[PDB]
């Protein structure tokens, strides 16, 4: 699957 | 090396903890996690919920990136979350940083892995 690579941004 | 999956759960995977104890949860985690080796990583962010829910967010909403990519996901959910922003007064080696405790949805690039 699919993965989280970055941390674009909370709210 | 480190994969960009790897990287990401080392900077931002906090699942031992429900949430920031104190006001040096910042200055404890962004050393533990290494991020003051070369430098002070300026901001940071510290989620704390399961590693399964944070990879479950990349079946959720998909959003646009702030790099305009499109291959971001914001949450449906609020989740535990410790923002880390370096202090007017933080000089490196000696990183300081003022932690920011709240619950809110998280949106993260996702890739194949």
């Amino acid at each position: 699957p699919y993965v989280p690579v970055h941390f674009d941004a909370s709210v | 090396k480190e994969t960009a999956a790897a990287k990401f759960e080392r900077q931002h995977m906090d699942s031992s903890t429900s949430a920031a104890s104190s006001s040096n949860y910042c200055n404890q985690m962004m050393k533990s996690r290494n991020l003051t080796k070369d430098r002070c990583k300026p901001v940071n962010t510290f989620v704390h919920e399961s590693l399964a829910d944070v990879q479950a967010v990349c079946s959720q909403k998909n959003v646009a990136c702030k790099n305009g990519q499109t291959n971001c996901y914001q949450s449906y959910s609020t989740m535990s979350i410790t923002d880390c922003r370096e202090t007017g007064s933080s000089k490196y080696p000696n990183c300081a940083y003022k932690t920011t405790q709240a619950n809110k949805h998280i949106i993260v690039a996702c890739e194949g892995n």
